[PDB]
DNA sequence: CCCCCCCCCCACCCCCCCCCCCCCCCCCCCCCC
DNA sequence: GGGGGGGGGGGGGGGGGGGGGTTTTTGGGGGGGGGG
């Protein structure tokens, strides 16, 4: 008596799908999940009773927002929308779109049912999408075959490039060259319904109507290449890829170089053989249509920021590994909070270089920096593998080294003695000016690259000889080597109570499982964020007579200026918002063990 | 101006009627509806709002007609 | 006998068109698998009942008005649709196959033949793998009379327990002494 | 420190399409019942 | 006064014609590195 809506190929109703999962999108608990996982004693009811579907949908409203994130487990958690689950990954356009408007149904009927008044015409204009993920298996990109060719996927892998946003047509906008009429005309796979005579019976001239291309309503599509992870190739052969589409705030998920997760439609589509003719080749291109991506405090920094040994804390726990070297861990910690900046320049950098010989610690305490800082780089003084120093232009593109890379972060180079002399240069207008001047095919700026080093360099030969100067031992030149703020010599002249202990230290690690090892990121996180250190009047004294005492003792003025940013970084520190007497003498007694050598 | 408003309003009252008759996701996306009618015979739309809605699903099946009966014509 | 024989592809003359041929080599490089059509399906808009085409070529021609005799015999120029879900796809992949090192005559190049294997036989190939290959040899128009020319194939021969296997070492004993001899057993 | 070397990068058939012609269909007008 | 038939216009379909469809060597400049 009645026509029934039916999900084509499958005798699925459409009624049946859409209440199994209007039933679930509603009056789901969450605890149900913990049944179908494993550790299901872990069940606790003033948690897991929640509606979950109704809280995410009422932080979505109250923010306005268009997309639902379904772990599709949570459907074979309930007892009426396992099916639909099944439904879901045969099926998946069909009943996407079914979740996408009982979403919005969900929150239209809210808004009446639950009935707190809101804007109901919001609601109306706006478009709503589920995104499902956590499908399945995450099945090898190689192991796809034809049945999968039109099937809820997941794949992992790696962003290559992905094109800039591509327009594509949802409506297309037709206007009567006679009459001037316009209508709007949906676009139907793909494809324009254009009207053959004008719409207006008072007129319907035929052929008449024309597009006007910049009054249709547009999409965004993106194209992204995902090459197969390393992980899952065999080794004799080259990595596969996969072409993926993404739509709308989808767009610019990721960037090239993310590893990602998709859940998306495994699509094909035919591809002509000549642009000016209808024939298509026999095998279709694949790509897979995406619907979800996914990549690869303040008490307790109050309360630590109490305690009166933090200096010594804090600077041991960058490296608890190594063996004691103390004022260079003080040293390393200091460079990690740095100075600040200030308008007119002069910037918040702190440089240290580490020498001496080179089968010792230098190297692992570049990585242990390199681990802690949020965005900085490790490196070598020399050539490239792909990552080189200085930024240059190559094809026509400019790359920007890992100097400019390291913006904001500590940038550790091993073998800094071996450095090149076009390199060695490049380092004096980073080190004072904090940039490197590009002027090349069309392009002038001053590239700014706004980073601390952490040199670590090394004498001629195999040894140090401490009864010559640091200029005597080391390649690099005394101009560049001045420019640093702390310089250290790590030696392994032998001594049984420094090795022994050290040898013990060292193998200890091999058997046992105050060191604020992990926080230490969070401490400098906030206190970067947080603290902007001003130098005290009674500081302007303190500094200026320190430094007349050094130099009555070969001094200048990048001394001072290193006391300064050095007192400010020992401000950051205990989250002193005003450089302290206290603040300068560290920096100062620090400074004066350094200047000796 | 305050006309203006008004005459904006009065299209925005369109723009949330077309809404509803525009998909919400991409053209490409093309989910295929059947409609088995009253008797034991189907047809077949790709209208992913019209899923939902048969009243778009039966308008659409008589849009997609190519053909239009003829029509006829009708100084100092 | 023709298909037991081991032939080189450069002894694949033109007369073993058509014929089904057994071909030595190492296979160079291997495509990504790729879905081919058989019957491509057509969903009709204006009455419903699909249409299928069938594809034998390299290439074809997308059908457009709707043949059922539900639209023709009531003259009505109904619009046809492909569809995925109902098409029959294959899956299809392409190989190429080269002569060996053996198989090169004296200052010759070593000559190689694409393979083009369908069905479940796909991914029995991998770059490297030295293979028997048997297949129909067989023709594709693009040159003007000459052909381009593959390999269908159809049979694959490949050239080339343990946790208590591993205590006949151990009880067999001097493993460290003679597991380090094994390395290059006849390097003194 | 200076000069020279050497290294790098760069320049004929088949389909789509368009035009022309013929027939059929639909409307309007006039006559007949 | 309404319905049929005849005649003219307008539209659609079918047919026919036509046109389109990358590595390797050589030279030069500039940059980088090594030896006296
Ligand atoms: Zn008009
Ligand atoms: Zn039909």
């Amino acid at each position: 008596s009645e026509p029934l809506r039916i999900i084509w190929g499958t005798n699925v109703s459409i009624q049946e799908c859409t209440t199994n999962f209007r039933n679930f999108l509603m009056s789901f608990k969450y605890k149900f999940r913990k049944i179908l996982d494993e550790r299901e004693e872990f069940i606790n009811n003033t948690t897991d009773e929640e509606l979950y579907y109704i809280k995410q949908l009422n932080e979505m409203r109250e923010l306005g927002t268009s997309n639902l994130n379904l772990d599709a487990r949570n459907l074979l958690a309930y007892k009426q929308t396992e099916d639909l689950y099944h439904q879901l990954l045969n099926y998946p356009q069909e009943v996407i779109s079914i979740m996408d408007q009982t979403i919005k149904d969900c929150m239209v009927s809210l808004i009446v049912d639950n009935n707190l008044d809101y804007d109901l015409d919001e609601i109306e204009t706006k478009f709503y999408k589920v995104r499902p993920y956590n499908v399945g298996s995450c099945k090898g990109m190689r192991e796809l075959n034809p049945n999968d060719i039109d099937k809820l996927i997941n794949l992992k892998g790696l962003v290559l490039r992905s094109t800039p946003v591509i327009p594509d047509m949802k409506v297309a906008f037709f206007k009567c060259n006679v009459c001037d009429h316009t209508m709007a005309v949906e676009i139907d796979r793909g494809v324009i319904q254009e009207p053959a005579r004008c719409e207006r019976i008072d007129c319907n001239e035929p052929n008449s109507m024309s597009l006007i291309h910049n009054r249709c309503s547009f999409a965004d599509k993106q194209v992204i290449k995902l090459q197969e992870t390393p992980d899952f190739v065999p080794d004799g052969q080259t990595p596969h890829s996969i072409s993926l589409c993404v739509y709308d705030e989808l767009v610019d998920s990721c960037r090239a170089g993310d590893r990602i997760e998709v859940t998306g439609t495994f699509r094909s589509i035919p591809i002509r053989a000549n642009s000016r003719q209808r024939v298509l080749k026999s095998l279709y291109k694949t790509y897979v249509d995406v619907v979800h991506v996914k990549k690869v405090d303040l008490a307790k920094i109050r309360e630590v920021a109490a305690r009166e040994d933090l200096y010594s804390l804090l600077a041991r726990s960058i490296a608890p590994s190594i063996y004691e070297l103390e004022d260079v861990k003080k040293g390393i910690l200091l460079q990690l909070f740095g100075g600040t900046n200030k308008t007119f320049r002069y910037r918040g950098d702190i440089n240290i270089l580490l020498c001496g010989d080179p089968s010792t610690s230098k190297s692992q305490i570049l990585q242990y920096v390199h681990k802690i800082t949020p965005r900085g780089v490790y490196t070598s003084g020399k050539g490239s593998s792909a990552v080189g120093l200085t930024a240059y232009i190559t094809r026509l593109v400019l790359e920007s080294g890992a100097l400019v890379l390291s913006d904001g972060g500590v940038c550790c180079i091993d073998e800094f003695d071996k450095m090149s002399d076009s390199t060695r240069s490049v380092l004096h207008e980073v080190m004072e000016q904090q940039t490197i001047s590009i002027a090349k095919a069309g392009i002038i700026t001053t590239l700014n690259a706004r980073s601390s080093i952490l040199a670590s360099a090394n004498p001629i030969g195999s040894r140090y000889n401490p009864n010559l100067p640091v200029t005597e031992n080391i390649d690099l030149p005394p101009p560049l080597l001045s420019r640093f703020d702390l310089v250290y010599l790590v030696l392994d002249k032998v001594d049984e109570k420094n090795d022994r202990e050290l040898a013990k230290h060292l193998t200890n690690l091999y058997l046992e499982d105050v060191l604020p090892v992990e926080f230490l990121t969070m401490y400098i996180s906030y206190a970067k964020e947080h603290i902007h250190p001003i130098i005290t009047e009674a500081a302007k004294t303190e500094l200026v007579r320190a430094y007349v005492g050094m130099r009555k003792m070969t001094a200048t003025t990048r001394q001072l200026e290193s006391m300064i940013r050095l007192a400010e970084a020992h401000a950051k520190m205990k989250l002193k918002n005003v450089v302290e007497l206290e603040d300068v003498q560290e920096a100062v007694r620090l400074i004066r063990s350094a200047i000796k050598d | 101006g305050f006309e203006l408003s008004k005459l904006l309003q009065k299209e925005h009252q369109m723009r949330k009627n077309v809404i509803k008759h525009t998909s919400a996701r991409h053209s490409r996306f093309g989910g295929l509806l059947s409609i088995q009618t009253p008797d034991k015979t189907r047809l077949t739309v790709s209208g992913s709002q019209a899923l939902v809605d048969e009243k778009i699903a039966l308008q659409k099946l008589d849009d997609s007609k190519k053909w239009n009966k003829r029509i006829i014509k009708k100084e100092g | 006998a023709i298909s037991s024989k081991p032939l080189s592809v450069r002894q694949i003359k033109g007369d073993f068109l058509g014929q089904l041929i057994t071909v030595r080599g190492i296979i160079t490089r291997v495509s990504d698998v790729k879905p081919a059509v058989e019957v491509i399906a057509y969903t009709c808009d204006q009455c419903g009942y699909e249409v299928f085409q069938e594809v034998n070529s390299r290439t074809f021609t997308p059908l457009s008005e709707c043949t059922s005799e539900e639209c023709s015999q009531n003259q009505t120029k109904g619009q046809l649709f492909m569809s995925t879900r109902a098409s029959k796809f294959s899956a299809f992949q392409e190989c190429k196959i080269q002569e060996l090192s053996q198989q090169v005559p004296v200052g010759h190049i070593p000559r190689s033949l694409n393979i083009h294997v369908n069905g479940t036989l796909v991914r029995s190939l991998s770059p490297g793998d030295i293979v028997d290959v048997t297949g129909i040899f067989l023709p594709a128009p693009y040159a003007g009379l000459l052909t381009e020319t593959y390999l269908e194939a159809q049979f694959v021969r490949q050239h080339k327990d343990v946790e208590e296997r591993v205590m006949e070492l151990i009880t067999s004993g001097d493993v460290y002494n003679r597991l380090a001899k094994s390395i290059a057993p006849e390097i003194y």
